[PDB]
DNA sequence: CCGGCAATCGATGTATATATCTGACACGTGCCTGGAGACTAGGGAGTAATCCCCTTGGCGGTTAAAACGCGGGGGACAGCGCGTACGTGCGTTTAAGCGGTGCTAGAGCTGTCTACGACCAATTGAGCGGCCTCGGCACCGGGATTCTGATGGGCGG
DNA sequence: CCGCCCATCAGAATCCCGGTGCCGAGGCCGCTCAATTGGTCGTAGACAGCTCTAGCACCGCTTAAACGCACGTACGCGCTGTCCCCCGCGTTTTAACCGCCAAGGGGATTACTCCCTAGTCTCCAGGCACGTGTCAGATATATACATCGATTGCCGG
């Protein structure tokens, strides 16, 4: 009989693990490609330094983590443990941003 | 016979520069004139705040069995104190992380 | 050398890892599209402001100072990358 | 002013003939009540009428004297023997009203999100926590 | 051809750190963070003082403006200690 | 001459242009244009046996003092020792025989239709009836109809100052008592002159006009003296004048009678003073003004008028009030 | 002359009227105390800043300009009062 | 001699807002050490454009209500109903403005 | 004339209003609101331009700084019209000087 | 005679102890540019006197709003059952990451020199502060009209 | 035999007029002083040329992460029942609002010093760039140790 964990154990282990480190959780090449593609519309034939891309990635990840914390609070408020898009929409609506 | 020069920080008994702060205030488009007591006040306040943050961060670093301060320790010091957390409420520290925290309902029974 | 279809490079496990750092235990199946949309909007705003600064400075390279100034203008001060 | 006072021969009921010669009688519904049944609107109707009424006007909704007394009482903590101009208290009242109305809007949204119609203190707490006002 | 020199606050931050914790070092990223912190606080206080001076139709910045701006910007505590430090420094300077 | 036909005094052009302006115990008052000037015509039925409007007809030997005082007050505007244009000048006064032409009859009908009247229809008079016609300048609209038309308290002050100056000049020159300043008896006329000039016993002074000019009319119960002879009408036997109620004007006659011990032949200028009182009373109670009192200067002058009203009863005559009270200084 | 217990002057019908303008249909029974507390906190902050502004100018009267400046400093601009 | 009369800079720029006053305010505000000769004209033009836009919307709103004078309620209605102006003044409170009539759909009677 | 004079924008706002809507008025409270609005926008644009000039190690404020501040501050479809109006005004002023 | 509660028993993932190896951090040296000493001119800020406007405090009348009590309808909250969507784990495929090699577009600095902005003197007209008028807008009252909610009376598979 | 629809009834809501009360445009004077006009003059920045840093493009090889599929169970959602607790309406009690009026405190304006800051010249010490070691931390390996999930083993109603 193969060993199997109950649903929820590994999730809590990962929650504890990722709240202790201080690294970037998104691969770098796809993020760089996305940044260049987005900037392509405003001006043609642009160049970037490395630190510019690094700063953009840091700011983006901080923003996403904070938004997810607010989403979790909203989802718990309604007697649930699963997060749904309505929670993201309510959090963004209250926070002020469109 | 000019007397041997004595810097202004020494007379004020500080560790931060007073002449540099005077120059920055003058060439910064803040006012037409700058008095003779403003740089001393500003330097004292800046030194005090720096010392406070540094002491808390050093305590946090020693708690981790290290001897050099890294951004993680600065984040731990700033986020665990009420006044500093209120002052730096809209600031992001690179490679800082977050504070360990789990909601109570999610815990297993 | 036109680039297309790069928003799909923000894979599902990456969003899961960000959520886990956020403190989330269970997730739906429709969350990823919403996350991709909000990330795209945020990036668009910041990059537009940075490029405006760069164009005023009369350069062809985007530096870290432009990104820092744009973030500060939007009210999201960032420490560490100079400035 | 003819040097003497008489009756009203000077004017032949000009105001009445000009207006309200006999139109000054009754208007709207003339018969009210007079029924054993206790006429009553169902709960929730006058609430919507009030909602529609107060979203169209612009005047202040707090009595002035209690607010002024509260402001003076609060201010006396930081310094004694103070004085105020009228417009200062007026500005404080306007800002307070606007803040409270916006907070109530957010609270109502939070209450609806949880599949209810009544607002409870926990909704205010969640709204203030997400807004960033309360840590 | 010469490389232009750039100035920072590293020397003074290191001096203060050696004063408080006499057996602890620091890294480069932390130094950058503290540099940015000092610059930010300087800018905030100076801007508030300038606005305060302009409100009253005055042409000079004195220690009263700095004191009022400090009391206006800083939270409940950290505002008495800063005021005491500034007053002590000014009195010591003017006595010598 | 004498009782000439109405046609001579009233040509068809003037007859067709007559507009009814007023009615009263004396008769009727019309407005027309003659000599390229708006003029008022007062018509009275005299020396008749019939009773009209609740009173019998009036004779000539009692109407003579009326025209005498009217011409005196009209001609005082040309004297050098005391000059003032607060009265109405005399154009022509004449006697008529005949009946009432239908044109003024239909004008009276229209006047009744719009406003109404307190008298009867003047269509019972035959050819043999005798009438008197007086011609006067156009003065303007009465203060009664201008109640909601005044600008502010400054107009009020100017009106009171003008009335006081005119009455003081009259008393100083001809020792005049007119005794019927009710607010339906003063006239306001628009003017462009910035200042008004008045002379008393050789000394001349100026008053701000504020865009108005005041005048007084209806001297039917007035008293005057000249060269040791007095002219007035004794009204000591009809007490219905003193039976009035409902307004302090009704009480001013009783108070004046108490002051003079029911002796009308004596000169007591103080009576005129209380008349001002009543006007001032009206000026504080029965008027609506376009402009609020938000200006501090207007608050100051309003207080000045209040104090004037509450303390002016202590003065002797019009001249004393003009030359002593702080309001005009 | 010391005032005492004036927060009770913010009645219950007044809170109901504010809620009605906000668009609320049913109100629980424990909302009024919460509203009183949050209003007290807001007023404390604003009045403290205004009194600081007044004191600096060596004046003894709080004017509308100090209130406007304090509100702007908090991040809530106000138009129409001598701005 | 004759100095050839006078002509305000607003007349040469074709504007209605003052150009000299804007220059004087830019010089005395401690913004920079020197100020060019074209900046006040640009600033005056921009301010005039924004004023005209807001005033036109407010006047339309006032006419809709059958009133011939503009009051703060009309300014609030004009601002809150236009997306761009609403985003510009997103943290501003107008005295005696009120709110926009709006009721959620769940609360309506069945 | 005893009190010291105070300056506002009332005259120019009234001129603009009478030019857009020929037969409409305005009340005093609305005038105060408009005055505050104009002052606020002036302050925002001037501060942004000053910061831009300081970033680039310049000591003068030109029309380029104003243009870039307008582009940075106003939302889309409002920046373009303002830019066009300002450019037109500057060209007309330069040609006829 | 089971539904339970405790006590094991195995397996998996994380914390802890010891040895080697590096590159980032802590100092030492030389030089040059920015701060300190010394002195003068003039204008911003402090102080006294005076005026007068606006803030505080009092009194009486009235009446509109706050406070209180009660019946009852609709909503908040708990318990239950069912179905499927989400978590855990394994085998296979893909592209990120690292280490080099080569090229050149563009950032960063220096030197010349012209044109644009600061400053000054004489001149003058725009804009604000007092005093004043007045045409029409906003407001109220009544009366009529409408519109909406809450009701009983009915045909029907 | 469960109803689910329509016609009436009453009570708010909105329109139409007539009369009142004041506000927002304007008119005049009178200055004040800030904006315009015509000059000279010193330096900020536009422009042209050069050097060399760092950004871009391509290639080969490893290994870890991303992807697809199978299986089962715990969580979300709909339905029913119960009871408390807010809403609507009538009656009684409190204090807010309006109008008017003195008293005097403190903010605003005017004139007169006079000390503190900017500006200039000379000189040298603090602070920055560059170059070397050595030791705190990173990496690798083995070793407990805490915890999760299943099984046994009696046990009282």
């Amino acid at each position: 009989k193969p060993h199997r964990y109950r649903p929820g154990t590994v999730a809590l282990r990962e929650i504890r693990r990722y709240q202790k480190s201080t690294e970037l959780l998104i691969r770098k090449l796809p993020f760089q490609r996305l940044v260049r593609e987005i900037a392509q519309d405003f001006k043609t034939d642009l160049r970037f330094q490395s630190s510019a891309v690094m700063a953009l990635q840091e700011a983006s990840e901080a923003y996403l983590v904070a938004l997810f914390e607010d989403t979790n609070l909203c989802a718990i408020h309604a007697k649930r443990v699963t997060i749904m898009p309505k929670d993201i929409q309510l959090a963004r609506r209250i926070r002020g941003e469109r | 016979t000019r007397a041997k020069a004595k810097t202004r920080s020494s007379r004020a008994g500080l560790q931060f520069p007073v002449g540099r702060v005077h120059r920055l205030l003058r060439k910064g488009n803040y006012a037409e004139r700058v008095g003779a007591g403003a740089p001393v006040y500003l330097a004292a306040v800046l030194e005090y705040l720096t010392a406070e943050i540094l002491e808390l961060a050093g305590n946090a670093a020693r708690d981790n069995k290290k001897t050099r301060i890294i951004p993680r320790h600065l984040q731990l010091a700033v986020r665990n104190d009420e006044e500093l957390n209120k002052l730096l409420g809209r600031v992001t520290i690179a490679q800082g992380g977050v504070l360990p925290n789990i909601q109570s309902v999610l815990l297993p029974k | 050398k036109v680039l297309r279809d790069n928003i799909q490079g923000i894979t599902k496990p990456a969003i899961r890892r960000l959520a886990r750092r956020g403190g989330v235990k269970r997730i739906s199946g429709l969350i990823y599209e919403e996350t991709r949309g909000v990330l795209k909007v945020f990036l668009e705003n910041v990059i537009r402001d940075a490029v405006t600064y760069t164009e005023h400075a009369k350069r062809k390279t985007v530096t870290a100072m432009d990104v820092v100034y744009a973030l500060k203008r939007q009210g999201r001060t960032l420490y560490g990358f100079g400035g | 002013a003819r040097t003497k006072q008489t009756a009203r021969k000077s004017t032949g009921g000009k105001a009445p003939r000009k207006q309200l010669a006999t139109k000054a009688a009754r208007k709207s519904a003339p018969a009210t009540g007079g029924v054993k049944k206790p006429h009553r609107y169902r709960p929730g109707t006058v609430a919507l009428r009030e909602i529609r009424r107060y979203q169209k006007s612009t005047e202040l909704l707090i009595r002035k004297l209690p607010f002024q007394r509260l402001v003076r009482e609060i201010a006396q903590d930081f310094k004694t023997d103070l004085r105020f101009q009228s417009s200062a208290v007026m500005a404080l009242q306007e800002a307070s009203e606007a803040y409270l109305v916006a907070l109530f809007e957010d609270t109502n949204l939070c209450a609806i999100h949880a599949k209810r119609v009544t607002i409870m203190p926990k909704d205010i707490q969640l709204a203030r926590r997400i807004r960033g006002e309360r840590a | 051809r010469r490389k232009t020199r750039k100035e920072s606050y590293a020397i003074y931050v290191y001096k203060v750190l050696k004063q408080v914790h006499p057996d602890t070092g620091i890294s480069s990223k932390a130094m950058s963070i503290m540099n940015s912190f000092v610059n930010d606080v300087f800018e905030r206080i100076a801007g508030e003082a300038s606005r305060l001076a302009h409100y009253n139709k005055r042409s000079t910045i004195t220690s009263r403006e700095i004191q009022t701006a400090v009391r206006l910007l800083l939270p409940g505590e950290l505002a008495k200690h800063a005021v005491s430090e500034g007053t002590k420094a000014v009195t010591k300077y003017t006595s010598a | 001459k004498g009782p000439v036909p109405f046609s001579h005094c009233l040509p068809t052009e003037k007859l067709q242009r007559c507009e009814k302006i007023g009615e009263g115990v004396f008769g009727e008052v019309f407005q027309t244009i003659a000599d390229h000037t708006p003029v008022a015509i007062k018509i009275i039925a005299i020396e008749g046996p019939d009773l009209v409007n609740g009173s019998h007809q009036k004779t000539f030997e009692e109407i003579l003092p009326e025209i005498i005082i009217s011409k005196e007050l009209s001609l005082l505007s040309g004297e050098v020792c005391n000059r003032t244009e607060g009265f109405i000048g005399l154009n022509s006064v004449h006697c008529v025989q005949g009946s009432y032409p239908p044109l003024l009859l239909k004008a009276w009908d229209h006047y009744n239709s719009t406003k109404g009247s307190a008298n009867d229809r003047p269509d019972f008079f035959k050819d043999d009836q005798l009438f008197i016609v007086l011609e006067f300048e156009f003065g303007g609209i009465d203060l009664e109809q201008m109640r909601t038309k005044l600008s502010s308290l400054a107009t009020a002050k100017s009106i009171l100052h003008q009335l006081t100056a005119s009455l003081a000049v009259a008393e100083a020159s001809l020792r005049f008592e007119h005794r019927d300043l009710h607010w339906g008896n003063v006239l306001l006329k628009k003017t462009s002159l910035k200042k008004l000039h008045y002379t008393l016993n050789g000394k001349s002074s100026t008053i701000p006009s504020c865009g108005l000019q005041v005048s007084i009319i209806d001297y039917t119960l007035s008293r005057l003296e000249r060269d040791g002879i007095v002219v007035f009408c004794d009204v000591s036997m009809d007490e219905d004048l003193f039976t009035g109620d409902g307004d302090y004007q009704f009480d001013i006659y009783r108070l004046m009678k108490k002051e003079n011990n029911n002796r009308w032949g004596e000169y007591h200028p103080y009576s005129n003073v209380l008349w001002l009182h009543y006007l001032t009373d009206k000026m504080l109670k029965q008027m609506t003004f376009k402009t609020k009192c938000n200006t501090p200067a207007m608050k100051q002058i309003k207080r000045k008028i209040q104090e004037f009203h509450r303390t002016m009863l202590n003065f002797s005559s019009a001249t004393d009030l003009l030359c002593q009270h702080s309001l005009f200084k």
